[PDB]
């Protein structure tokens, strides 16, 4: 009935909310990091080469 | 203890449909209103007791 | 003597009581954006998602 | 439209390019890396771009 | 078990009209606005995420 | 606790649909208008002080 | 799934529609009427900034 | 001196509250000015953005 | 009343034709620079000679 | 149109495949498994397609 109260439920309801959208990807098929991990190490491979020359 | 029972259903479905009806955005808005709404009121009887100490 | 001892008592509590509302607050609102943005990354999901019609 | 869209990438990436380049004559290896991220990126859609025309 | 299978006959013959009904020429536009109305929707979050960063 | 969670979740609906009636650019504005007619109250105030003091 | 496709389909249907009644060319013109107030619009804001800033 | 020095801070609440309102005028305007930028960006992304009349 | 809300309310409008900044923010901040250093420089040299 | 299916999932299954190689050198271990199993399960539906034809 207090606001405080309240808050906490909406607070526990909020973070539930940002859990379900992150396992959701998990399960619908996330990457990201295999698509980060490859930019990196071209980048990096490529700036030494570039520097080289 | 049947009628008690039966009233303690009756609560949690209402309890249960009243949770769902919670809208974060516009509750814990809301929330945060009560929570100036009450301070206000406080500030004021410290205002008063201020006052008389001087 | 009364009056001074009394009155300081009831500022340490306002001001906890402040500190306490002003965290809602600022939580209030980051919680509205990391909600916003956990709800349509979920709205996202399902609308690229080929599984189901 | 394609071959229009394909030109205009194939010049973004040559700008990036330069200023991976001038960027790392200037210093700033990291800086350049970010370039570069970006030259790869335009590269790479390009790329997708000329097997669609 | 027969009522389930008037059923799924009911839909399967709904669901191939419907497919039927489909014209990809309008549908396949109307898809792309979907997804458009959609971003457009999570940009705003993204919006407000930024700003309260700042 | 039904009606006070009732209570909490109505006031909170509330300010939403007030919030969202609620032109923001006018509501600024509008303030301004307010806060300039305010610091020309004060000033004649002031004046009198002023008088007062002299 | 048999209305959420009835759905797709039927707003594709009316954004064909829409289309359809559409003329593109008043649009465009109509379009480059509207742009060019916008930018007298965003000319006196600025004004205002500049004005501010001397 | 009562009346002077209550004078005295009364002339330094109106300096302030004229401070405040001061920094409200730019802080309006220069919204004002965003809002029909952001307005006009989105003018022209209608006509100048996909299919439609 | 907010001026805050005013401001949001036009800061998402803002958002929608792209505003994550990945373009204008990281071009503007390695271009100035490296653009008018390289400019000045070698220009400014051989401008004196012919002076 | 079969032929036009299992055509498409053979180019996939070496997109999975030399990603692999790039994981591998990274330390990516899970990442490399992973895309090896998708590599996988890409073989195996054009082992059907096949057949299929
Ligand atoms: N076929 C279409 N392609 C693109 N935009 C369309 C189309 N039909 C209508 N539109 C309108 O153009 C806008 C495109 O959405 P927007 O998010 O601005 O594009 P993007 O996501 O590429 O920035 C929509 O708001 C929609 O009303």
């Amino acid at each position: 009935s207090s606001a405080t109260s309240a808050f906490e439920r909406m607070e526990n309801k909020v973070l539930d909310m940002e859990a379900t959208s992150q396992a959701a990807g998990e399960l619908a098929g996330f990457g990201i990091e295999n698509q980060f991990a490859q930019l990196e190490a071209s980048s990096g491979v490529e700036d030494e080469l570039a520097a080289l020359k | 203890a049947l009628f008690d029972r039966l009233g303690r259903v009756v609560r949690a479905n209402l309890n249960d449909l009243v949770s769902k009806a919670e809208d974060p955005e516009k509750v814990l808005e809301q929330a945060v209103i009560d929570m100036q709404e009450d301070l206000v009121q406080l500030r004021q009887a410290v205002a008063r007791t201020i006052a008389e100490e001087k | 003597a009364q009056q001074r001892t009394m009155s300081e008592n009831l500022r340490r509590n306002l001001a906890a009581l402040e500190a306490k509302i002003s965290e809602a607050k600022t939580k209030k609102n980051m919680l509205q954006a990391r909600a916003k943005a956990a709800k349509a990354n979920a709205e996202l999901q399902q609308t690229l998602g080929g599984l189901g019609t | 439209r394609t071959e229009q869209r394909l030109n205009q990438d194939t010049q973004e990436a040559k700008k990036w390019e330069d200023r991976a380049k001038l960027a790392l004559t200037n210093g700033e290896e990291n800086l350049a890396r970010e370039a570069l991220a970006r030259k790869k990126s335009l590269t790479d859609t390009a790329a997708a771009y000329q097997t669609q025309l």
